[PDB]
C-alpha cells in the first residue's frame, strides 16, 4: 500500500518467480513533506 | 487588552476625515487636473465616506466586506483622474458610476472558481434575472424548457447556458452527520492504476515486437514501416511507397499476407481473441 | 537511501530553488475547453504535464525524447507523476508574519523582541507605531508610540528617529538582532535579580536565542516573503457524473491571496495615499492567516455552506484527529474477512480455506505458476484461464497451497496472539475452518464473528511467519508460564468422563497385559469406561539427560485411565493420568510435557488429545434437563424459617424501640447468613447424588449429574452460577449503590414472579453498559503504556553490575498467597545466595533460575534472594538480557533484538476488560517468635508494650520463616515473649484500635506544668460520677491568654530530682493533646508501660489506571523528614508546627502540619523515616524521596499486582517493573555547573557527564543527581523525535518547537521507522540497522 512504482515492479517479480523486495518509497510520507515544506518550514533528508 | 479587528479599524480611521463642501471640492478638481501632487491626496481622502456605503450595499455576495470596499477605491482613484471640470458636472455624481462600474466587475471575476469571459457573462445576468420573476408567478420550480418560451428562445440554447452555472462544491466536506470520511477517499483514477492492468499493457508490448522479429525478415520491415510500433513514425501508402516498393499496390499485398500469417500464430498461441472481441 | 530526517527554517533564497515558476493569474482551466492556462493555480508550465508523454498544444507527444521542451508552449515533457514532486511560489509585494509563531502558546516572537503578547498584533495591524535605530534619544526601540504620539515626537526631535508600522517593523527588528552581542546581555543578568519569577523569564529567552546560533537559522527567517504553494495534484479538479467539477477547499485560499497580492502591486505604482495603502497591507496579513490555519480567530466561510475551511495545518490536524495516515488505519491489498467456523478435523499448524478466496488471494502467483510451466504463454491469455474456471487451474492452485503460511486476526488485537500464521487448506464452502484449541488465544466465539487473512508475498516473510507466528510456536502465553493452547470445555468433558472413579461397573475385578488389551477389552463391549482393574505397562522415565529407562510396574487405576496414558509420550510417568483430569489438572501436564519433553512431541500429543477428548464425548451422550436440577428438600425449610424471622423484626419497628438504621443492617446480614445455608445443603446433595450397590446393602460414591460434570471440570461456568438455579438468587442490589432488602426466593427452575424479574433487570441492564464502556478504557489504558514503552528494545547481553532488588514471598495474613518458586521462576540471580547455615554457598554464579531449581531451593530453608531486575539496570537506552527475564513463548532466555517493551505494554492493558475490628490477633501455624527491626520494654508482671509502630512481629517456623506474619502498633500488650514454643490458635498480641495508648519513659511522680484551669484543662465530671479525669480543653474553645500555651506533665522521681531519658538531654515529658484525659493525678507513682492519656480515632481499572499515572490523592500521608525527637512548635499560628531534633545534626527548618487531619505523632518520641505519621493513603513521591529507589519498586509490585490478584489473573512481575524503569528515567539536579538549578534531564546524560568529569582538568565540575517519579503520560512528552511525538501531542506544537531549534533528528526507535517506512531495529531487523551503523564513518 502507499506507493507508485514499487506495487509495480513487485507484481512483475510474482510472475517471474523470484521475489527480490524492492524497498520503495510509502506514499503517505511523501505527501507530508509536500504539506510542510508549503507551511514555510522547512524540512530536508541529511543521510 | 483592546480589541483586535479588520472591519472595525478601518471604520475608525475615515472617521478622522475634513468635510467636503461644494465651494472648495471645484478648486481642489481644478489644480488636480493641472497635474499636482496635494492634489490628489486631499481630493481621494475626502470621499472615503462614500465607498463605504455604496460597498455595504452589495451584501451577501461573493465578495466579502473588506474586498468590497479595497475594490471600490481602485474606481475612486481612476474617476479623480478622468473627470472633466469643464464640462460642469458633478464632482460626487462623476465618481458614483465609477465605483458601481468597478464593483459589478469584480463579481464576475473573482466569485467563481472557473473565471469566464465577459462577453458571456452579461447573458446570464438576464437568464438568473428571468428566472426569479418567473419562479414566483407559476409557484412551481423553474423547468429548463418553461423559460425557453417565455423568453423566445430555443430548448437548445437556453440547456446549455443554465447548465454553465456548475456551481462547483467542496470536496474535503463530509457529507452526513458522522464525518468520518471525507470524499478524498471515495474518488478513483480514470487512468489505470492497478498493478494488474499496467503489467498486461508492458507484456504484450513486449510480445508484439518479439513476434514480429522472428515471423519473417521481408515482411517485418513492412508492417514496421506502415505501423511505427519501433519507435518509428507513421506513414501513408503512398508516402511509404515512395521509397520502397516503388508502388502502392504492391506494399498492399505483402500487407494482407502478413496479416494472415500472424492471425495464425495468435490462435494457436492461447490469445483467443475469438473470445475476447467476441 | 536517507537519514537523519531535519527540520529548519525556510529561507526567501532557498523557496526560490525549490520552485520552478511563478503563479501570477488566479484562473486555472478555461471556461469552454477543459485545458490549464499559463501561469494559473494548474498550469503545466510551473507544475508539469497533465498526459504521459504530450505537451499542453500537442506539437511533442512522441514516447522518444524523454526531456525536452517544446518551442510553442514551455512545458518540459515528463510522465504524470512529476507534477506531485515540483512546486511553485508567489512573491509577495510586501512581507508577511508567520502565524505559527504569533499565536502559539510559546510566543517565539515576545521573548526575543522583548515585547507583550498582544504588542506584536498591535504593530501588524497597523495601529500602534514603533521606533528603531533610535541612538542619542529620549525613546528607545522598546517604547510604544500612537497616533498623538508619533506626530509629537517627530516636531521635537526631528534626526535620529526612524519609525516604521506594519510588517516591515518587525522585519526590521528580526535583521539587525545582533545575536553575538545579544549574549552576553543575559549571561550577566541572571545572577544578578534573586526573584525566581524574573529569572524563569530570562531562562527561557537564553534557551531559544542559543538555538538560533547553533543551528544556523537567522531569526530574520521567521518573518516570510515569497511563500510556496501546494501541488496541483494534491487539490486535484477531477470532474463528475453531469460535467460538474470539485475543487478543494485549499484551493480557495491561495486564490484569494492572489486576489489580494496583485491588487497590492497595482495600488503601489500609482503614488497611492499612505491611508489606503494600509487597508490593503492588512487584508494580506489576514489572507496568509487564514491559509496556514482556520477556525481560531479568522474563520473564513466558503460559499453556499456555513462551515469553515480546512487549511493545511487545519489537514494536519483533521488527518484522523490530529494523527498520521501511518499512525492510523491503512487499506491493505491482499486480504478479506468471512464468518469462521470450527473444525475438528484440522491440524493444529493448518486451518481452512474457501476454494473462492484462495483464487483472488494467490492470483498474482498462480500467472508465474502457469509461464513458467508452459501451459499459459503470455500473461494477458493466463487472466483468462482463472476466470473461466478450468479443470486445470485447480491442480496448479494447490501447489503453492502447500509451503504458504497466511495470517490470521480478529477485529480487537490486545495481545501478541492475536495475529497467528496458519497453513491454509483447500476447502469448499463459504467461511474460514478454524482449529477449535487455537479458539482459546483469539478470544472469540462462533456467533458470526469475522477474521480477516493476510497473503505475505515476499520470501523474507514467509520465513519469519512460519518461525515466529506459527501457531505451534506460540504455545505459552506471554503473560504467565501458562500455556494458550489449553483444551476447551468440549474437550475437558470427554476426558473428565473418561478418567472417572466408580464403585460398581461392568467388567470389575480383570487384569490385562498391557495397554492393547484395555482397548480390544473395551471397544467389544464386554467391560466398562471406567471400572476397577489392574494393569502393568512399560513406563519410561527422562530423569537422566540422554537416558530413557524402562521400568514396568503393576498399577490398579480405571479402565479409561489406562487408555488416555497410550497419548502420553514417552516422557511422563503414569501418575499424572491417575486424578480426575479437570480443567486446571491439565492445564499443569502441558505446561510439564513441553519443559521435560519439547516442542515437536508436545504439538503431536495436543492433537492426539483433542482427537481422543471430542471422540469419548459422542459417545458419552451428556444432556442437560429439568432432573438435572437437583432441587435440594431442605430449601423450603430455610426459607420457611427466614420467613418468621423478618416477619418479628417489622413487628418490632412498628412500635419504635428499634430505630430504622439499625434494622436495616440487622436483616441484609439474615439473607446472606441464610444463603449459605442454601448452598451449603444443595452442594451436600448434588455430589452425592448417586446410590450405587456391590455385595453390599448401601454406598455412596459420586455423583453423575450432568449439571455436576459441567462445574466440577470448570468446563462453563462456576460455583457461583449453580446457586441461582438450584438455591435463591440471594439479594439483587440496585446500580444505586444501595441494595435491594427484598431477595429473590425462587430460582430459574421453579419460575420468578413478576416483580422478581423486574428486580433482575436493574443489575443486568447495568453490567451491559459497564461492558461497553470497559471496551474504552481498557483500550486507552494499553494506548498510553506502548507509547512509553516503544524504545525499549533489547539491545544488549550483559551490563557487568550487581544491582537487584530483595525478592521475598507473600507472607500477610495466616498463611502464604504467592511461594518464592513462582517469583523467581525464570529469573537470573544477582549475588550469590549462602545455604542457612553457617558459610555455604549454593550458586557460585549466579546464573538463571530453571524449572530444574525451583524444586532445589525447596530441599533448603532459604527465603530471601536478590535478582537482577530490569528498573535497576545499568545499559544506556534499552535493556540487558541477562537483567530480563525468562517468561516469554519459548523456554529458553531472551534473544538480542527482541522488543520486551511492546510485549510488557499489552501483557498488562489485555486483562483490562475483565477488572471492575482487628482488636485481638492470633495465630494459625506453630512455631517460634522472630522479632525484627523492634524495641519494647520487659515489664515486671510479664507484659511487653513496645512504644514503636514499625515493629513487625513475624512468626518463625521449625526450619526457618513460617507463613504467618503480622505488626505490632505502638502501645501493644504482648504477653507472649521472643523465642518461644510452638502454639496453634493462641493469643501473641492484644491492643486498643480505638484508644491510642501513651507510653512512659520512667517510674516516678509527675507535675503538670502549663495548665491553665478555664483554658487548658477544664475539670469536667459525668452524671453520678461517671467519668473523673483530668480532661484538658480544645484548641478553638480556649481563651485568648490560654491560645498559645500547652501543657506537659514532666516525668521526674518521687524523691525530688528530675528524671531524663538516655540518650537526649532533656527529659522525656509527655504532652497534653486536645480532649485528653490524664487517668493518674500529678504527683503519684505511673509504672512503666501504663496508658497516660487516651485518644481516641476504589478498585478495577480507576485503580491501575492511577498508579500509572502517580497522580497525588486528596489525602496524602505526611512522612518524617529524617529520624530523631518529635515534638510539637507552635498551635497559636493556625497550624501545627513539627520539628525533628536529631542527635547527630539538627536542621533550621521545620514542616507544619495542618490542623485539618488527625495526628498521631507523640512528643518525646524517638520517631523514624521509614512509618508514616497520619493514616491513609501514602503518595508514591514520598516513597521514592525519603525511602529509595529500590522501596518504590516493591509498593508497585504489591500494589498493581493485588487488583488483577482479586480476579484470578495471572501477570508476571517482569511486565510490571518493565514499565516502572521508563518512570524513573528523568532524574533531576540540584547543583549548577553545567546546566541550570532544576532540570529534567535523563540517567543516561547525567552518567555519560558524571564519568566523563573525573577524568579531565576539574573533577568538582560534576554533579549530584536525584531520582524523580513521573506519570505514564508525563515521560511520554520526553521523545526526542518529532514524527512520534507529532502522533499524540499537538502538532503545531512539536514542529514549531523543532523548527526554532534545528534539531537533526535521526530514525533510531520502532515508533519513528513506522511513518517513515523503514526497517524496524526490533527483531530481524536489528542486523540491518548495525550494518548500516557500522558502514558509516567508521570503515
Ligand atoms: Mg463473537
Ligand atoms: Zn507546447
Ligand atoms: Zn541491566
Amino acid at each position: 500500500s502507499d506507493d507508485v512504482n514499487g506495487r509495480t515492479k513487485m507484481y512483475k517479480n510474482i510472475v517471474d518467480g523470484d521475489h527480490r523486495m524492492e524497498a520503495g518509497m510509502p506514499e503517505s510520507f511523501n505527501v507530508l513533506i509536500k504539506e510542510i515544506r508549503s507551511l514555510g518550514i522547512d524540512i530536508e533528508l541529511e543521510t | 487588552t483592546r480589541a483586535l479587528d479588520a472591519t472595525q479599524l478601518y471604520l475608525n480611521e475615515i472617521g478622522f476625515s475634513p468635510l467636503l463642501t461644494p465651494e472648495e471640492e471645484v478648486h481642489f478638481a481644478r489644480l488636480a487636473q493641472k497635474g499636482d501632487p496635494a492634489g490628489r491626496k486631499r481630493m481621494i481622502e475626502s470621499n472615503l465616506r462614500l465607498v463605504v456605503k455604496i460597498a455595504r450595499r452589495y451584501v451577501n455576495r461573493g465578495l466579502s466586506l473588506l474586498d468590497l470596499i479595497e475594490e471600490g477605491n481602485l474606481g475612486l482613484i481612476r474617476a479623480v483622474e478622468k473627470f472633466d471640470p469643464e464640462r460642469g458636472f458633478r464632482f460626487s455624481t462623476y465618481a458614483t458610476w465609477w465605483i458601481r462600474q468597478t464593483i459589478e466587475r469584480a463579481i464576475m471575476n473573482q466569485t467563481r472558481t472557473i473565471r469566464l469571459p465577459i462577453h458571456v457573462v452579461k447573458e446570464l445576468n438576464v437568464y438568473l434575472r428571468a428566472a426569479r420573476e418567473l419562479t414566483h408567478k407559476l409557484d412551481h420550480e423553474p423547468s429548463p424548457e418553461e423559460i425557453a418560451n417565455l423568453l423566445e428562445k430555443p430548448v437548445a440554447e437556453v440547456k446549455r447556458m443554465l447548465g454553465l452555472n456548475e456551481r462547483v462544491t467542496s470536496v474535503d466536506v463530509s457529507l452526513g452527520p458522522d464525518s468520518d470520511k471525507t470524499l478524498l477517499d471515495t474518488l478513483t483514477d480514470d487512468r489505470p492504476t492497478d498493478p494488474c492492468e499496467l503489467l498486461q499493457d508492458d507484456d504484450l508490448s513486449e510480445s508484439i515486437d518479439q513476434w514480429l522479429t522472428e515471423l519473417t525478415d521481408k515482411q517485418r520491415e513492412v508492417v514496421i514501416r506502415r505501423f511505427g510500433l519501433r519507435g518509428h513514425e507513421s506513414s501513408t501508402l503512398e508516402e511509404v511507397g515512395q521509397e520502397i516498393g516503388l508502388t502502392r499496390e504492391r506494399v498492399r499485398q505483402i500487407q494482407v499476407e502478413a496479416l494472415k500469417r500472424l492471425r495464425e500464430i495468435l490462435e494457436k498461441n492461447g490469445l483467443s481473441s475469438d473470445a475476447l472481441f467476441q | 537511501e536517507f537519514d537523519a530526517i531535519r527540520i529548519g527554517l525556510a529561507s526567501p533564497e532557498m523557496i526560490r530553488s525549490w520552485s520552478f515558476g511563478e503563479v501570477k493569474k488566479p484562473e486555472t482551466i478555461n471556461y469552454r475547453t477543459f485545458k490549464p492556462e499559463r501561469d494559473g493555480l494548474f498550469c503545466a508550465k510551473i507544475f508539469g504535464p497533465v498526459k504521459d508523454y504530450e505537451c499542453l498544444c500537442g506539437k511533442y507527444k512522441r514516447l522518444k525524447h524523454r526531456g525536452v521542451i517544446c518551442e510553442k508552449c514551455g512545458v518540459e515533457v515528463a510522465l504524470a507523476k512529476v507534477r506531485r514532486e515540483r512546486m511553485g511560489h508567489i512573491e509577495l509585494a510586501s512581507p508577511v508574519a508567520h502565524i505559527w509563531f504569533l499565536k502559539s502558546l510559546p510566543s517565539r516572537i515576545g521573548l526575543l523582541l522583548d515585547m507583550t503578547l498582544r504588542d506584536i498584533e498591535r504593530v501588524l495591524y497597523f495601529e500602534s507605531y514603533v521606533v528603531i535605530d533610535p541612538g542619542m534619544t529620549t525613546l528607545e526601540k522598546g517604547q510604544l508610540l500612537n497616533d498623538e504620539q508619533y506626530f509629537e515626537a517627530l516636531e521635537e526631535f526631528g534626526d535620529d528617529f526612524d519609525a516604521r508600522m506594519g510588517a516591515e517593523a518587525v522585519h526590521e527588528l528580526l535583521n539587525a538582532i545582533d545575536l553575538e552581542h545579544e549574549i552576553g546581555r543575559l549571561r550577566e543578568e541572571i545572577p544578578q535579580t534573586n526573584s525566581e519569577t524574573k529569572i524563569k523569564k530570562l531562562s527561557k529567552r537564553l534557551k531559544l536565542m542559543e538555538a538560533f546560533q547553533g543551528s544556523g537559522n537567522k531569526p530574520e527567517w521567521m518573518v516570510l516573503t515569497v511563500l510556496p504553494v501546494l501541488p496541483p495534484d494534491l487539490r486535484p479538479l477531477v470532474p463528475l457524473d453531469g460535467g460538474r467539477f470539485a475543487t478543494s477547499d485549499l484551493n480557495d485560499l491561495y486564490r484569494r491571496v492572489i486576489n489580494r497580492n496583485n491588487r497590492l502591486k497595482r495600488l503601489l505604482d500609482l503614488a497611492a495615499p499612505d491611508i489606503i495603502v494600509r487597508n490593503e497591507k492588512r487584508m494580506l496579513q489576514e489572507a496568509v492567516d487564514a491559509l496556514l490555519d482556520n477556525g481560531r480567530r479568522g474563520r473564513a466561510i466558503t460559499g453556499s455552506n456555513k462551515r469553515p475551511l480546512k487549511s493545511l495545518a487545519d489537514m494536519i490536524k483533521g488527518k484522523q484527529g490530529r494523527f498520521r495516515q501511518n499512525l492510523l488505519g491503512k487499506r491493505v491489498d491482499y486480504s478479506g474477512r468471512s464468518v469462521i467456523t470450527v473444525g475438528p478435523t484440522l491440524r493444529l499448524h493448518q486451518c481452512g480455506l474457501p476454494k473462492k478466496m484462495a483464487l483472488e488471494l494467490f492470483k498474482p502467483f498462480i500467472f508465474g505458476k502457469l509461464e513458467g510451466r508452459g501451459m499459459a504463454t503470455t500473461i494477458k491469455a493466463a487472466k483468462k484461464m482463472v476466470e473461466r474456471e478450468l479443470p486445470e487451474v485447480w491442480d496448479v492452485l494447490a501447489e503453492v497451497i502447500r509451503e504458504h503460511p497466511v495470517l490470521l486476526n480478529r477485529a480487537p488485537t490486545l495481545h501478541r496472539l492475536g495475529i497467528q500464521a496458519f497453513e491454509p487448506v483447500l476447502i469448499e464452502g463459504k467461511a474460514i475452518q478454524l482449529h477449535p484449541l487455537v479458539c482459546a488465544a483469539y478470544n472469540a466465539d462462533f456467533d458470526g464473528d469475522q477474521m480477516a487473512v493476510h497473503v505475505p508475498l515476499t520470501l523474507e516473510a514467509q520465513l519469519e511467519a512460519r518461525a515466529l507466528m506459527m501457531s505451534t510456536n506460540n504455545i505459552l502465553s506471554p503473560a504467565n508460564g501458562e500455556p494458550i493452547i489449553v483444551p476447551s470445555q468440549d474437550v475437558v468433558m470427554g476426558l473428565y468422563y473418561m478418567t472417572r472413579e466408580a464403585i460398581n461397573a461392568k467388567g470389575e475385578g480383570m487384569a490385562f497385559a498391557d495397554l492393547q488389551e484395555v482397548d480390544r477389552a473395551y471397544r467389544s463391549g464386554q467391560a466398562s469406561l471406567h471400572a476397577r482393574v489392574k494393569v502393568r505397562i512399560n513406563e519410561k522415565i527422562k530423569g537422566e539427560d540422554g537416558q530413557l529407562t524402562a521400568n514396568t510396574r503393576i498399577v490398579d487405576t480405571t479402565v479409561g485411565r489406562a487408555l488416555l496414558f497410550q497419548v502420553v509420550p514417552a516422557g511422563l510417568p503414569f501418575d499424572v493420568v491417575n486424578q480426575s483430569m479437570k480443567k486446571k489438572a491439565i492445564s499443569k501436564l502441558i505446561n510439564h510435557c513441553y519443559r521435560v519433553v519439547g516442542l515437536k512431541d508436545t504439538v503431536i500429543f495436543a492433537d492426539q488429545l483433542m482427537y481422543t477428548g471430542f471422540a469419548y464425548s459422542t459417545i458419552s451422550g451428556v444432556s442437560i434437563g429439568v432432573n438435572d436440577f437437583v432441587i435440594p428438600d431442605e430449601k423450603a425449610r430455610i426459607i420457611n424459617a427466614a420467613t418468621d424471622e423478618v416477619k418479628e423484626i417489622e413487628s418490632q419497628y412498628a412500635s419504635g424501640l428499634v430505630t430504622q438504621g439499625e434494622k436495616y443492617n440487622k436483616v441484609i446480614d439474615l439473607w446472606s447468613k441464610a444463603n449459605d445455608e442454601v448452598s451449603k445443603a444443595m452442594m451436600a446433595n448434588l455430589s452425592k447424588e448417586k446410590v450405587v450397590d456391590r455385595e453390599g446393602k448401601e454406598v455412596d460414591q459420586e455423583s453423575f449429574n450432568s449439571m455436576y460434570m459441567m462445574a466440577d471440570s470448570g468446563a462453563r461456568g462456576s460455583a457461583a452460577q449453580i446457586r441461582q438455579l438450584a438455591g435463591m438468587r440471594g439479594l439483587m442490589a440496585k446500580p444505586d449503590g444501595s441494595i435491594i432488602e427484598t431477595p429473590i426466593t425462587a430460582n430459574f427452575r421453579e419460575g420468578l414472579n413478576v416483580l422478581q424479574y423486574f428486580i433482575s433487570t436493574h443489575g443486568a441492564r447495568k453490567g451491559l453498559a459497564d461492558t461497553a464502556l470497559k471496551t474504552a478504557n481498557s483500550g486507552y489504558l494499553t494506548r498510553r503504556l506502548v507509547d512509553v514503552a516503544q524504545d525499549l528494545v533489547v539491545t544488549e547481553i550483559d551490563c557487568g553490575t550487581e544491582h537487584g532488588l530483595l525478592m521475598s514471598p507473600h507472607i500477610e495474613g495466616g498463611d502464604v498467597v504467592e511461594p518464592l518458586g513462582e517469583r523467581v521462576l525464570g529469573r537470573v540471580i544477582a549475588r550469590d545466595v549462602f545455604k542457612p547455615g553457617s558459610d555455604e554457598v549454593i550458586v557460585p554464579a549466579g546464573t538463571l533460575i530453571d524449572e530444574k531449581w525451583v524444586d532445589f531451593l525447596e530441599v533448603m530453608s532459604v527465603d530471601e534472594v536478590v535478582v537482577r531486575s530490569p528498573i535497576t539496570c545499568e545499559t544506556r537506552h534499552g535493556i540487558c538480557a541477562m537483567c530480563y527475564g525468562r517468561d516469554l513463548a519459548r523456554g529458553h532466555r531472551v534473544n538480542i533484538g527482541e522488543a520486551v517493551g511492546v510485549i510488557a505494554a499489552q501483557s498488562i492493558g489485555e486483562p483490562g476488560t475483565q477488572l471492575t475490628a482487628a482488636d485481638n490477633v492470633q495465630v494459625k501455624n506453630g512455631g517460634t517468635i522472630r522479632l525484627h527491626n523492634l524495641k519494647h520494654v520487659v515489664r515486671a508482671d510479664g507484659a511487653l508494650v513496645a512504644v514503636s509502630r514499625s515493629g513487625e512481629l513475624a512468626v518463625a517456623d521449625d526450619f526457618g520463616r513460617e507463613r504467618e506474619r503480622y505488626k505490632l502498633p505502638y502501645g501493644a500488650v504482648i504477653s507472649v515473649k521472643e523465642g518461644d514454643k510452638v502454639d496453634p490458635g493462641a493469643i501473641v498480641a492484644k491492643w486498643d484500635p480505638h484508644t491510642h495508648p501513651i507510653v512512659t519513659e520512667v517510674d516516678g511522680t509527675v507535675a503538670f506544668v502549663g495548665m491553665e484551669e478555664g483554658i487548658t484543662v477544664k475539670r469536667q465530671t459525668d452524671e453520678l460520677t461517671g467519668l473523673t479525669n483530668i480532661e484538658v480543653m480544645d484548641p478553638k474553645d480556649r481563651p485568648a491568654a490560654g491560645k498559645d500555651i500547652r501543657p506537659a506533665v514532666k516525668l521526674i522521681d518521687a524523691a525530688g530530682k528530675d528524671l531524663l531519658l538516655p540518650g537526649t538531654d532533656v527529659p522525656a515529658q509527655y504532652f497534653l493533646p486536645a480532649n485528653a484525659l490524664v487517668n493518674l493525678t500529678d504527683g503519684a507513682k505511673v509504672s512503666i508501660g501504663d496508658v497516660v492519656a487516651r485518644i481516641p480515632q476504589t478498585g478495577g481499572l480507576p485503580r491501575v489506571a492511577d498508579l500509572f499515572e502517580a497522580r497525588r490523592p486528596k489525602e496524602p500521608s505526611i512522612l518524617a523528614e529524617i529520624s530523631g525527637t518529635i515534638s510539637f512548635g507552635k498551635e497559636t499560628k493556625g497550624k501545627r508546627r513539627l520539628v525533628i531534633t536529631p542527635n547527630d545534626g539538627s536542621d533550621p527548618y521545620e514542616e507544619l502540619i495542618p490542623k485539618w487531619r488527625h495526628l498521631n505523632v507523640f512528643e518525646g518520641e524517638q520517631v523514624n523515616r521509614g512509618e508514616v505519621i497520619s493514616d491513609g493513603p501514602s503518595n508514591p513521591h514520598d516513597i521514592l524521596r525519603l525511602l529509595g529507589v529500590s522501596s518504590l519498586a516493591k509498593y508497585i509490585v504489591n500494589e498493581i499486582q493485588d487488583v488483577y490478584r482479586l480476579q484470578g489473573v495471572k501477570i508476571n512481575d517482569k511486565h510490571i517493573e518493565t514499565i516502572l524503569r521508563q518512570m524513573l528515567r528523568k532524574v533531576e539536579v540540584s547543583e549548577s555547573g553545567d546546566s541550570s538549578f532544576i532540570k529534567g534531564d535523563q540517567v543516561e546524560l547525567t552518567q555519560v557527564l558524571e564519568e566523563n568529569e573525573q577524568l579531565g582538568t576539574e573533577d568538582k565540575f560534576p554533579a549530584k543527581y536525584e531520582r524523580v517519579l513521573l506519570g505514564i503520560t508525563k515521560a511520554s512528552l520526553s521523545t526526542e523525535s518529532f514524527i512520534s511525538a507529532a502522533s499524540f501531542q499537538e502538532t503545531t506544537r512539536v514542529l514549531t518547537e523543532a523548527a526554532v531549534t534545528g534539531k537533526r533528528d535521526f530514525l533510531r526507535g520502532l515508533k519513528e521507522n513506522v511513518v517513515v517506512g523503514r526497517l524496524i531495529p526490533a527483531g530481524t531487523g536489528l542486523a540491518y540497522h548495525s550494518e548500516r551503523k557500522r558502514q558509516r564513518d567508521l570503515g
